[PDB]
């Protein structure tokens, strides 16, 4: 099958599976996160409260608590079993754009239009660290180790920071413009990155040079943050584009699947943790589950 | 105050007394004098045991407190699915341009 | 020794060039045929599409 489920009122942004592979969550401009099943593809809770639009979901690695990143500074927290509020992580003085989580579900990183990175504990309700750069930040990724945090800004310079040192250790180079989504592999050994130059580049974690520049997935005037993912094997790379197409790569530098279906710009493509399924979201208010037999 | 003391409520406790004896069981009720009520109690005089049941201790008699164990023990949103389809667009290029 | 080796290798390699190419091409067309005319319901590679 394919399954193009409808439900949201307005532009949807982010849609992700549990780490387990038993649910979706989705939510964009609706101010409504809508949970789903995978295997009778039905809705669940209408997580209501966020007074800004959602920009990023992420399941806790317990598969119970959910975290948002509203446009009104809040980062909310939700008990996916019951569906009640837990907290309002009040901090930033602007619009949050990305979130990331660890193994230990306890630490979270967010990224504002205040040019401020901030690490959060799920127990304090306050910031543990505050890394002020200069130009409004956009994408962030934290490693599996719980050590390296990658920041993506407007300079095209993916900076790398550790939790012990807090020094500008390294800076990725050769990306001319804008970053819309970082993504660390299931190894902890390589990033993915969507630039506004349409060069969906991979980078190294440890020597730190490029690997493979992919090219063929356009951003334009919309200025949405488009996403990228690593497949459960780390064989395939799934980048969406404003051309209504989900450009899946071969990770060897070869375009295999280029499946259309959406009527509007695509945002955050994902992969299921085990069985080969693709979550693809788009302003359109629609979502697909593209499979491979 | 007594904010901490309410937190202990319904936990299995180990209570040492001035006599030396140590009572054990859950905590049902608590006081400003530290009168404790305890459920299914067992003294350990010392290789010894006794079964009492419900025990109400005074404040004079109690020395220390210590937890043995922890406390004992949105329907469907609008969304709907559909099947497949995957239409091809005649045009290429981005969404806003043309 | 050389005659028997040349027969077995030709038998192993050349056998799949005829029917396996047509059978897989038909199954590739059949999934696209079951997918209808103007809606790619079968998730084929870009080159084959």
């Amino acid at each position: 099958p394919n399954l193009q489920m409808f439900g949201h009122t307005a532009e949807v942004l982010v849609a992700r599976f549990d780490p387990s592979g038993s649910y979706f969550a989705s939510g964009g401009m609706d101010r409504q996160i809508l949970l789903w099943n995978v295997f009778d593809v039905k809705n669940y809770g209408v997580l209501n409260g966020c007074k800004g639009a959602i920009t990023d979901l992420q399941w806790s690695r317990d598969s119970r608590v959910v975290y948002c990143s509203s446009s009104d500074t809040h980062l909310m927290s939700w008990d996916a079993v019951s569906g009640q509020k837990i907290r309002k992580h009040k901090g930033h003085a602007g619009v949050v754009n990305a979130l990331d989580v660890l193994k230990v579900s306890e630490l979270l990183t967010s990224v504002s239009d205040d040019c401020t990175m901030k690490v959060w504990d799920s127990r304090s309700k306050d910031c543990i660290k505050t890394i002020e750069e200069k130009y409004p930040l956009t994408a962030v990724a934290i490693a599996q180790q719980g050590t390296q945090v990658f920041i993506g800004g407007i300079d095209g310079a993916i900076k790398i920071w550790d939790l012990r040192n807090n020094h500008c250790s390294h800076v990725l180079k050769g990306h001319k413009d804008i970053i819309t989504s970082l993504a660390i592999s299931k190894d902890g050994s390589s990033l993915l990155s969507n630039s506004m130059d349409n060069t969906v580049r991979i980078f190294d974690v440890k020597a730190q040079r490029q690997l493979q520049i992919f090219e063929g997935a356009i951003h334009g005037q919309e200025h949405n943050l488009l996403g990228v993912a690593w497949s459960r094997n780390s064989r395939f790379v799934g980048a969406g584009s404003s051309d209504k197409n989900v450009y899946v790569w071969s990770a060897t530098g070869d375009l295999r699947y280029v499946l259309p279906g959406h009527e509007g710009s695509v945002n955050h493509v994902d992969f299921h943790p085990h069985q080969d399924i693709i979550l693809s979201c788009s302003s359109d208010r629609t979502i697909f589950l593209g499979e491979l037999n | 105050g007594t904010t901490k003391m309410v937190s202990l409520l319904n936990h299995s406790l180990n209570v040492t007394t001035k006599d030396g004896r140590t009572f054990v069981g859950q905590l049902l009720a608590f006081d400003g004098f530290m009168n404790l009520v305890l459920s299914d109690c067992q003294e350990y005089r010392h290789e010894e045991k006794r079964m009492l049941g419900l025990v109400i201790l005074r404040g004079e008699f109690i020395v220390s407190l210590s937890v043995q164990g922890p406390p004992p023990m949105l329907l469907s949103g609008p969304g709907v699915a559909r099947p497949a389809g995957r239409g091809i667009p005649l045009g290429q290029a981005p969404v806003g341009l043309a | 020794e050389n005659s028997q080796s040349p027969n077995i290798q030709p038998l192993l390699h050349t056998e799949n060039l005829a029917p396996a190419v047509v059978d897989n091409v038909k199954d590739d067309l059949i999934v696209s045929k079951g997918g209808n005319s103007r809606e790619l319901a079968r998730n084929v590679p870009v080159n084959e599409m």
